[PDB]
């Protein structure tokens, strides 16, 4: 008979327990699987997809204009164009990325990000911007010459339409992290009878080594209305 | 890398719906049906809408007690009405007996009951995004009602009664916990960026909540965040 | 009878029986080698009759000093060990004993001023938590300015200086932490306490001050995240 | 030689904290959170401070009953709020449902509930001695508050409620027993030689208790001891 | 189905039971281990470390002066210098050792102890002390000539600074044990212009065969205040 | 899971039953045996 003895974990319903349950319909044979294209087994595969990053979140801007940042003819030299944090968890531009929404279901993440820029101006326009990355523990560079120092890429409109910047060794673990500034290197050169104002689009995504842990529930969906 | 799986992302049984069997007040008809919506609470509604297609088995658990938290050994009946069957009209209705209509008899004093529901859809997977119309009923003038609704997603019902001839004076509160298991998903979607309004329809309002927060200028990151 | 590293001139207790190495490629840091690897000889403490002792905080003591101090206050991450050499110059007519002890994660404490319900917050000031290069004097050496007794401090890596026996002591301390890298400015890994167990005594006509001297060499230093 | 192991020295689950769910008096809001301090009682605070670094898994047990010792089959809910989540503001708060927030439903009449918590710290081990400051907030004038505090040691919370819509008139006393298991330790320390005062800070008083006892003279061992 | 039958040990919570429990977070992967120097798997490794033994516990003495015992020029011959019990469990000098604190968490211990002495006087001083051990069941020796008999070591200051004495076959089991006396063998010889008063430091530790059993809870931490 | 069913001999304390019990002190190592002369395993040896 093998007499047993009950233990303190008896009569206990633990919501996270993976148990075994009797099927209510035995012998019921569900519909067989037909091949459906595009299954995804992991969320990391959804993190590696570049999605638009809304760098113009300023109060006045509404609509799709939020998704793009202006460049124009400057009457001043070496001015700053745009700046944004590198933190995908915090409230800010990264809330619009798929990475920023998918890392708000988790407590901790670590890995590298990449941020791609794309220039939508006319084919005849030329110029240079300076895209600088500032590591943690440092403040935002005051002037371009301070940003000209390490971890920058000077990017020419004529040669390439797109450019990429990788962000190393990101982690949130705690309880200023990272800043990417875009500087006017030269000026916005234009021929006659062509627009003098263009736009830049910022894309961002995780890379291979990015990871997530300790799934939690998101705070964006609160929605106190009980009718939903 | 394992904690980011879709298998792990959909795990950990949550509270699906609460239901109250009412013998007390003006009602005095003990029983309730319950639809098995799975999208009832708005927060799990997002996570499921992450994909277009889903195939999973469900595991239900029933936590029951009285107004005050007490467990005086009543008997209940958990009647699972599969899709395409009728629903009890009353507590003594002839449909509580039948067969082919699985029941669970469990006393409150016991541990909570536990059952698994297989994948019941006629198609190969569930879909919560269905473009187009289910039927030909059409000369509609303009009647748009049934757009987007799909019949294929209906999973069962649960009916619960107190198994008593005479009217009891007790109200029983039943919490339903469902655990998705053996899950596959197809065709990822974006997350819902607006507030839900109606249960079954993806309608939003004309005041458009911005996807991100706000800040002073595109240059300065100083106050609040952005 | 002398040894030199990097144009710096001037038995051994190996802490926890492990020699400090570098971390592996995992589990691109900059390795300065002999540029920052050299002997820093800090100031000299006059040891008297009725002197309680001294202590230091080692990532902290070099923050303001020299090249190692430059990299420390500008790179975001830090890792290294230390080779620490404490010399005492005395005469065959002086007597006394010093206990040189390396306390990992040495956390200074504050003392409640006698009569009080003692519920209010008391806390060591920033001078006692980060003494800098000048070190700091024990107010209560018997408890080590903490709760732990002095008599049991021998459980830490230590060495005796007995003036009649050897006048020098050398302790090699590997990097000890719960993280592979850490902040040199905020976090202090350990500290030395030089405690005169047996007091100092001599006879009239001799030198009152006996000059305890401290010399510390970083070992296998590496840095990450260089700011401006 | 086995009974002196650090594995054996940290074994044998002790009483960590007691907590009282109060429905009775002026309070009448049944629920409590509890921090999971593990250092709450002064006597286990020493044994843990023997080392600098610790890595262990914990096993919690909940012993519950009424004012008088009675067990009238209520239902409770043991909500484990992991580190970095919010805490229930009330008994009907929306945070009692959620998911990813493990719960235990157990009736008083049952055996005590039993759960295991893995090692949750971001670092490789716990440390109760942290020299230095957690953050850069600094222009402090003189404000020394946060010295020595480390964020990495926070383990969860437990929230318990009575699972009742209406206010019960019962007070439930919950004893929490934790069993350290699979323990490793690093960098031995000396034992605390003074009396503890504040919970989180290693502060002592100016009247210094001697480490050993006293006696008459260094020669004679006669009366009392020394 | 294998019908079973419950036994009397059912529904029983035994606090010392080592059971099995469901993890509340399944699939949760904790932080991996990095090599941390200085792990200790046993308390016996902490018993073998020599720690200071406070032999001057007399009421008048305060501070670090408790940790050392005086020797000086004697106007009398063959006088007794200091004496202390060998019992690490009892209240007395051994409370300050790590062995004496770590054996107060256990009910019974057995094994050998060693007691090391270290002379802090000046390098020019000379003399001899007589260090005698008295086995259980005997009283303290009245005079030096009674102590000159078995189990003694005569120790010269000039030749050696340190000396060691091993204590055999100690056990507490029960319900006078051991005495170590230090005698002046000769006198304290000193040249001119050098101090005439010195100090001796007593260290003590367990040896290899020392063992412990039946762990209990210590009585030192009582601390009736409930605010702690 | 191997679902079982309880039998009528359940919750029964029989004083002559030889069972199995959890040790209250695990890892406790009792004093080892020294040879003691004159052990007796049976009463018949005392009858003779």
């Amino acid at each position: 008979g093998l007499p047993t003895e009950l233990k303190p974990g008896t009569n206990q319903f633990l919501t996270t327990d993976d148990g075994t349950s009797p099927p209510i319909l035995p012998g019921f044979e569900p519909t067989p699987l037909i091949h459906i294209p595009g299954e995804f087994t992991s969320l990391l595969d959804l993190c590696r997809i570049e999605t638009i990053l809304e760098v113009n979140n300023t109060t006045g801007t509404t609509g799709v204009n939020r998704l793009l940042i202006p460049v124009r003819a400057q009457n001043n030299v070496d001015q700053l164009c745009a700046s944004f944090q590198v933190d995908p968890g915090r409230n800010g531009p990264w809330q619009s990325t798929m990475v920023g929404q998918i890392c708000r279901y988790y407590t901790q993440w670590s890995g590298s990000l990449k941020v791609t820029f794309m220039f939508t101006g006319s084919f005849m326009a030329t110029g240079k911007m300076l895209i600088a990355y500032t590591p943690p523990g440092s403040a935002q560079p005051t002037t371009r010459e301070a940003a000209m120092l390490g971890t920058h890429i000077v990017w020419d409109f004529g040669l390439q339409s797109s450019v990429t910047l990788v962000i190393p060794w990101i982690s949130n673990t705690h309880f200023a992290t990272g800043i990417v500034t875009i500087w006017y290197q030269t000026n916005f050169v234009v021929p006659p009878d062509t627009p003098s104002e263009a736009n830049i689009i910022a894309l961002g995504a995780a890379q291979e080594n990015f990871t997530l842990k300790l799934c939690k529930d998101t705070d964006e969906i609160r929605q106190t209305a009980e009718y939903q | 890398v394992n904690e980011a799986s879709v298998e792990h992302f959909y795990s950990r049984a949550g509270l699906v719906g609460v239901v109250e069997v009412k013998d007390s007040g003006t009602s005095q008809d003990g029983y309730t049906v319950w639809p098995i919506d799975v999208m009832g609470f708005v927060q799990q509604r997002r996570k499921l809408e992450l994909s277009t297609y889903m195939r999973f088995d469900a595991e239900f658990t029933f936590v029951s007690n009285l107004n005050d938290s007490t467990t005086p050994g009543m008997l209940l009946q958990y009647m699972y009405v599969p899709p395409g069957a009728p629903k009890p009209d009353g507590r003594k209705s002839y449909q509580w007996q039948t067969a082919t209509n699985p029941s669970i008899f469990a006393k409150l004093s016991d541990p909570p009951p536990q059952v698994s529901v297989p994948f019941m859809s006629p198609a190969s997977a569930y879909q919560w995004f269905y473009d187009g119309y289910p039927t030909f009923g059409e000369h509609k003038q303009a009647t748009n009602l049934q757009y987007g609704q799909c019949p294929n997603n209906m999973m069962g019902h649960f009916a619960i009664r107190t198994v008593s001839e005479s009217t009891t004076g007790k109200n029983v509160h039943v919490r339903v916990y469902m655990r998705i298991k053996h899950v596959r998903a197809w065709v990822p979607r974006p997350f819902r960026s607006q507030a839900y309004m109606v249960k079954n329809y993806p309608t939003y309002s004309q005041t458009i909540s911005n996807t991100a927060a706000d800040r002073a200028s595109i240059t300065t990151t100083d106050y609040e965040g952005g | 009878a002398q040894l030199t590293v990097g144009n710096s001139t001037i038995n051994i207790v190996l802490s926890y029986g492990e020699w400090p190495g570098y971390c592996p490629s995992t589990d691109k840091p900059t390795r300065p080698d002999v540029s920052v690897n050299r002997f820093y000889t800090l100031s000299t403490k006059s040891w008297k009759t009725e002197s309680t002792g001294w202590y230091w905080k080692f990532p902290d003591v070099l923050n303001d000093t020299g090249v190692f101090g430059q990299n420390a206050q500008f790179h975001y991450l830090y890792r290294s060990g230390f080779c620490m050499h404490v010399q005492c110059n005395a005469s065959k007519f002086h007597q006394g004993a010093l206990l040189v002890v390396v306390i990992p994660e040495f956390v200074v404490a504050a003392s409640s001023p006698a009569t009080k319900p003692n519920g209010q917050g008391l806390y060591p000031d920033f001078a006692h938590t980060n003494p800098g290069k000048e070190g700091q004097v024990f107010r209560d050496p018997y408890v080590l300015d903490a709760g732990i007794p002095l008599s049991q401090a021998l459980v830490f890596p230590h060495q005796w200086i007995n003036l009649r026996t050897n006048n020098c002591a050398t302790i090699i301390m590997p990097y000890v932490n719960a993280l592979p890298f850490d902040s040199a400015l905020n976090h202090s890994n350990f500290g030395l306490a030089v405690i005169p167990i047996s007091p100092l005594k001599y006879c009239n006509g001799a030198t009152t001050e006996v000059p305890i001297t401290l010399t510390i060499a970083p070992l296998n230093s590496e840095f990450s995240g260089l700011r401006q």
